[PDB]
């Protein structure tokens, strides 16, 4: 599963109504934990432009 | 899809997903050639026994 760019587009996810499914998606990104390896970091664009950043 | 390298090339069907992916290739496939040790003299010198007919 991913999502789109930057760092305000981090996952949690969570499944209600089901527990198998649950204990395969099942992510929390403010504490890094979750039941899903994360394979890529999100990031933000940084520059440059004329010396302002 | 398009590609940012020449060395890669990216063909998509129906039903991918949009994204960027990162490849790193770190092997190629290659494929296994025996070549006989005694070279002949011609291409039309019998190689096998003429007392057999198959």
């Amino acid at each position: 599963l991913t999502a789109n760019s930057g760092t305000d587009n981090t996952m949690k996810i969570t499944v209600e109504g089901d527990t198998k499914l649950n204990d395969l998606l099942a992510y929390d990104s403010t504490t890094n934990t979750g039941n899903m390896q994360e394979l890529v970091k999100a990031e933000n664009a940084k520059l440059n432009v004329n010396g302002i950043d | 899809a398009s590609s940012t390298t020449e060395d890669l090339k990216v063909s998509t069907t129906a039903g991918a997903a949009a994204g960027t992916y990162k490849i790193n290739v770190t092997q190629l496939a290659a494929a296994q050639s025996l070549a006989t040790k005694t070279t002949f003299a011609t291409t039309k010198e019998q190689l096998g026994d003429t007392s057999v007919t198959s």
